[PDB]
RNA sequence: CCCGGCGAGGGGAGUGAAAAAGAACCUGAAACCGUGUACGUACAAGCAGUGGGAGCAUGCUUAGGCGUGUGACUGCGUACC
RNA sequence: UGUAACGGGGCUAAACCAUGCACCGAAGCUGCGGCAGCGACGCUUAUGCGUUGUUGGGUAGGGGAGCGUUCUGUAAGCCUGUGAAGGUGUACUGUGAGGUAUGCUGGAGGUAUCAGAAGUGCGAAUGCUGACAUAAGUAACGAUAAAGCGGGUGAAAAGCCC
């Protein structure tokens, strides 16, 4: 059932149901998005490429929500030499549930 | 999507006999290692001591190349004023056998709690007869 | 009901009289205030007479019995400290702390 | 501050921080490093800015309708009750009745009211213009006012 | 003489472990007159082993 | 106008003191100890979302090359086998499957087999 | 009124809006010291954290998982001025 | 002080030579998301950007923009005994200094906004004052002239009284 595929310079192997975060898509908080970008599925019988991507395969999923993650602080402080530095960031995900693996 | 780590309750632990008769010290001591550290298993963790109980008979037949049987010393000291002891590889095995391997596979263990844990793992004998039937250890080589 | 009772003020060290108070915790009342009798320190005494009021304490005011009755809580805290000029030689002095303990006992069932 | 120029202690053999005089600032009781002094925060503005500035003030309370300009303002006794009646008349309540002949029956009747100042139409000032929500100003005050700032 | 610098919370307690004292536990009862006391000392009254042995 | 200063200096040490809420004795008790600790602790954090990606590569590889090995090729082979038939799939997701479905991961094997 | 030595001190009673406003008296911080719970800890070496992370305890929901508390093992890591 | 001149285990290749091909390997480069400086540029417009190029380690030091504290005006306004300031948690929230909301404690003050002025921010100065630790229940308890017992008083007696 589970399916291989590459979304926000990076992959992710989901399976048909479950919730998936990934980093932020150009979408609306409750439209869908299509990933013809599938590396892999599998089943009984297992769809592997020989190629860039499979040749078919489409994974589509419904966007749930548009967050900001946890806030991580970012101390760089050089001993003796009266430097230091503090910065936030809260990096922006997109949460999107699998409604297809073709 | 976080990656999988092997629970301690959950992991599969193999028993395995290592017949050492003519076997190379280095590298049966490093195969020794690396299945003791469960590298060998496609679950591995860092963190947990994943690999399988090896027993190794006939350590006192272990093989050494060149004229290490008379040249390799193996020294430790007393912790005590000048108390500095050395013994050659031959006088190694004439003495305790066991100690030829116990002391090549704990230097390619990692050193730590985990380390001195997966030790534990490994059960070295002299002779060819082992007491440990009742786990049915399959063969390796 | 729990029914405190507790000297305040009292002239000993918390070190002292929490290393009397360790014996004493969850114990009978009988139980505990047999042992204080045949306890050979300063504090012993000093705990004792917090506790035999707290028993008298708890009968006449609150819950009555004394055979169900168990020390639940008992706890020294440190107390102000008096200073005191302790005069040393060659001219130097110290200041000595004259330390008090806040002794208290809870006898619950 | 009060207290001698003795060292507390020698410079030397004590293990104690080097002292110089008990009244310190870094020394508790006496000090303050830099102390205050009374000064004349009175800074100077131009001639020609103060009046720029009125003129500037003065024509938005035409922009923005406070300015209510009036003929004869002077009430018959000096009594606050009157005044306070009139100004109900009006829709007036928090007021600047500049005026230019100065009538003691009107002056005399605003000092207790404290929405209702009543200066003379020579002593109109920055603050006050900006300060009120009307400014209810006479037809002999207005051309005062003109002359005055030209 | 003198440490080089100061020791904790923790082993200040890990000392102390030992310092704690031990109860009796062993309270006697006298024969006729069922007082508790020592072992091998005599009552607040004045008897040891059911006998009256002093005023 | 004389400021005191004992509402602000509170706060800004109690904010401190609980980013310091774990640290054994003095470092979170103590604010001039726990503000070093606090620091290190920011320094570090800083430091080791950089090894996070380090370590997880090399326990990764570390899997792929257990399952490849127990299917008979070594993963210097087996990711050149990968390469040279424009496989995209990462470590991370190989020893994800490596570990859960070994049936699917053969035949990735033979997939580099090919090549 | 009670315990205690007609003690100190305390518990009740009563006064008060309030008595953790009881004269050591408004608020009552921190260091420091306890008592009680949860978890860890008696084959393990080092700026005591930080990445990773099992288990146990937990509140929730719910038949999803979380949030916390703790932190066995493990990669890296010699305070500040 | 101890093997102590491969980091170690251990190796006749796990050594050197030569050639090849893989592969690991950094905060380098790439990918994806986010922020900021600067130049352009279509010429937008008074700047958001189809962008477009590119920077963004930093001590002394220069330049830019901010947060927060007490005080003055806006304020005889606004918020507050249906709970102020303060204290103590929690939860959100901004790149940061911070901000907001609120449970408990508290029991009368607080203050938006945009301005104005500073005793305007502390970890160090063998800083200053108070409090409180540590060593530690450790050394010590001040002449090595000496106590002992019986009785008395007393809550209690080695020390007081006879
Ligand atoms: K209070
Ligand atoms: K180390
Ligand atoms: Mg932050
Ligand atoms: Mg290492
Ligand atoms: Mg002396
Ligand atoms: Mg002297
Ligand atoms: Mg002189
Ligand atoms: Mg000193
Ligand atoms: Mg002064
Ligand atoms: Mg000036
Ligand atoms: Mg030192
Ligand atoms: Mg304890
Ligand atoms: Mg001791
Ligand atoms: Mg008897
Ligand atoms: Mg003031
Ligand atoms: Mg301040
Ligand atoms: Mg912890
Ligand atoms: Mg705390
Ligand atoms: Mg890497
Ligand atoms: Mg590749
Ligand atoms: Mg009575
Ligand atoms: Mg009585
Ligand atoms: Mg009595
Ligand atoms: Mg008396
Ligand atoms: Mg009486
Ligand atoms: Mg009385
Ligand atoms: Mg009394
Ligand atoms: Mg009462
Ligand atoms: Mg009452
Ligand atoms: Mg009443
Ligand atoms: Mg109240
Ligand atoms: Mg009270
Ligand atoms: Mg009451
Ligand atoms: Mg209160
Ligand atoms: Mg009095
Ligand atoms: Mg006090
Ligand atoms: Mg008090
Ligand atoms: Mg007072
Ligand atoms: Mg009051
Ligand atoms: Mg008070
Ligand atoms: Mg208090
Ligand atoms: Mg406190
Ligand atoms: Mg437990
Ligand atoms: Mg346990
Ligand atoms: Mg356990
Ligand atoms: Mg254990
Ligand atoms: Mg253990
Ligand atoms: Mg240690
Ligand atoms: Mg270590
Ligand atoms: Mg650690
Ligand atoms: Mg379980
Ligand atoms: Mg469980
Ligand atoms: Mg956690
Ligand atoms: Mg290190
Ligand atoms: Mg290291
Ligand atoms: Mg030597
Ligand atoms: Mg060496
Ligand atoms: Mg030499
Ligand atoms: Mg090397
Ligand atoms: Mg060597
Ligand atoms: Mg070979
Ligand atoms: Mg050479
Ligand atoms: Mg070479
Ligand atoms: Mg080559
Ligand atoms: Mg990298
Ligand atoms: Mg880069
Ligand atoms: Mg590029
Ligand atoms: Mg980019
Ligand atoms: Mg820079
Ligand atoms: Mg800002
Ligand atoms: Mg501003
Ligand atoms: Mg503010
Ligand atoms: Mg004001
Ligand atoms: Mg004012
Ligand atoms: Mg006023
Ligand atoms: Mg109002
Ligand atoms: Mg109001
Ligand atoms: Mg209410
Ligand atoms: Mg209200
Ligand atoms: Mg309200
Ligand atoms: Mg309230
Ligand atoms: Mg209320
Ligand atoms: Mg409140
Ligand atoms: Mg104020
Ligand atoms: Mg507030
Ligand atoms: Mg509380
Ligand atoms: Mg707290
Ligand atoms: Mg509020
Ligand atoms: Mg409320
Ligand atoms: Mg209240
Ligand atoms: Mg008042
Ligand atoms: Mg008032
Ligand atoms: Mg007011
Ligand atoms: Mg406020
Ligand atoms: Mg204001
Ligand atoms: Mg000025
Ligand atoms: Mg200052
Ligand atoms: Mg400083
Ligand atoms: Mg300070
Ligand atoms: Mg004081
Ligand atoms: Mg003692
Ligand atoms: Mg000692
Ligand atoms: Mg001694
Ligand atoms: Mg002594
Ligand atoms: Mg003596
Ligand atoms: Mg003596
Ligand atoms: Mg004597
Ligand atoms: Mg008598
Ligand atoms: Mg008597
Ligand atoms: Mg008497
Ligand atoms: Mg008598
Ligand atoms: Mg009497
Ligand atoms: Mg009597
Ligand atoms: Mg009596
Ligand atoms: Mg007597
Ligand atoms: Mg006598
Ligand atoms: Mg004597
Ligand atoms: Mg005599
Ligand atoms: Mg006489």
């Amino acid at each position: 059932m589970y399916a291989v595929f590459q979304s926000g310079g990076k992959q992710h192997r989901v399976s048909e149901g479950q919730t998936v975060r990934l980093e932020k898509l150009d979408i609306a908080t409750g439209e869908t998005v299509e990933f013809a970008e599938v590396l892999m599925i599998a089943n009984g019988e297992e769809v592997k490429i020989g190629v860039p991507f499979v040749d078919g395969g489409v994974i589509k999923a419904e966007v749930v929500a548009h967050g900001r993650g946890e806030k991580v602080k970012i101390v760089k402080f050089r001993r003796r030499k009266h430097y230091r530095k503090q910065q936030g960031h809260r990096q922006w995900f997109t949460d999107v549930k699998i409604t297809g693996i073709s | 999507m976080k990656t999988f780590t092997a629970k301690p309750e959950t992991v599969k632990r193999d028993w395995y006999v290592v017949d050492a008769t003519g076997k190379t010290l280095g590298r049966l001591a490093t195969e020794l290692a690396r299945r003791l550290r469960g590298k060998h298993k496609a679950e591995y963790t860092p963190h947990v001591d994943t690999g399988d109980y090896i027993i190794v008979l006939n350590a006192d037949k272990v093989a050494v190349t060149g004229n290490k049987r008379t040249d390799k010393v193996y020294y430790h000291h007393t912790g005590h004023i000048g108390g500095i002891k050395q013994a050659t590889f031959e006088e190694m095995i004439a003495r305790r056998p066991e100690r030829v391997i116990e002391i090549a596979v704990k230097g390619m263990l990692p050193k730590g709690p985990l380390g001195r844990a997966m030790f534990r793992k490994l059960k070295v004998y002299a002779g060819n007869e082992h007491n440990h039937a009742a786990q049915q250890p399959q063969v390796l080589d | 009901m729990e029914t405190i009772a507790k000297h305040r003020h009292a002239r000993s060290s918390a070190q002292k009289v929490r290393l009397v108070a360790d014996l004493i915790r969850g114990k009978k009342v009988s139980q505990a205030l047999d042992i204080l009798t045949y306890t050979n320190k300063k504090a012993a005494v000093l705990v004792k007479k917090v506790l035999e009021s707290a028993i008298a304490n708890a009968e006449h005011n609150d819950g009555a019995d004394i055979d169900d009755l168990k020390v639940t809580k008992i706890f020294v805290d440190e107390g102000p400290s008096m200073k005191r000029i302790m005069p040393r030689a060659k001219g130097r002095a110290d200041r000595i702390l004259k330390r008090t303990s806040h002794i208290t006992v809870v006898v619950s069932d | 501050v009060t207290g001698s120029g003795k060292k507390p202690w020698r410079q030397k053999g004590t293990g104690r921080a080097r002292s110089g005089s008990i009244k310190s600032p870094i020394w508790r009781s006496g000090g303050v490093t830099f102390a205050a002094r009374p000064q004349d925060h009175s800074q100077k503005v131009n001639k020609k800015m103060y009046r720029g500035a009125l003129k500037s003030i003065l024509s938005e309370l035409v922009r923005q309708d406070r300015l209510i300009v009036v003929e004869k303002f002077s009430v018959e006794a000096p009594k606050t009750k009157l005044l306070a009646q009139k100004l109900k008349d009006m829709a007036l309540e928090d007021v600047l009745i500049i005026t230019g002949e100065l009538d003691e029956n009107l002056f005399l009747a605003a000092r207790n009211l404290h929405k209702v100042d009543v200066r003379d139409a020579t002593g109109i000032d920055p603050v006050s213009l900006i300060a009120f929500d009307k400014v209810v100003m006479t037809a002999d005050a207005v051309k005062q006012v003109e002359e005055m700032l030209a | 003489a003198v440490q080089q610098n100061k020791p904790t919370r923790s082993k200040r307690g890990m000392r102390r472990s030992h310092d704690a004292l031990t109860a009796v536990t062993s309270l006697s009862v006298d024969k006729t007159s069922g007082e508790k006391h020592l072992r091998h000392h005599i009552t607040a009254d004045g008897y040891y082993r059911g006998r009256k042995v002093i005023a | 106008a004389r400021v005191k200063r004992g509402v602000i200096a509170r706060a800004r040490h109690k904010k401190i003191l609980k980013q310091a809420k774990g640290y054994y004795g003095a470092r979170s008790r103590v604010y001039r100890v726990a503000f070093q600790a606090v620091i290190k602790a920011g320094q570090y954090a800083y430091r080791d979302r950089r090894q996070r990606k380090r370590q997880f590569r090399q326990l990764w590889i570390a899997r792929i090359n257990a399952a490849a090995r127990q299917n008979g090729i070594s993963y210097s082979k087996f990711i050149n086998g990968l390469k040279k038939a424009s496989v995209e799939i990462d470590r991370k997701i190989l020893a994800d499957i490596a570990v859960f479905d070994k049936v699917a991961f053969t035949a990735l094997v033979e997939k580099a087999k090919a090549a």
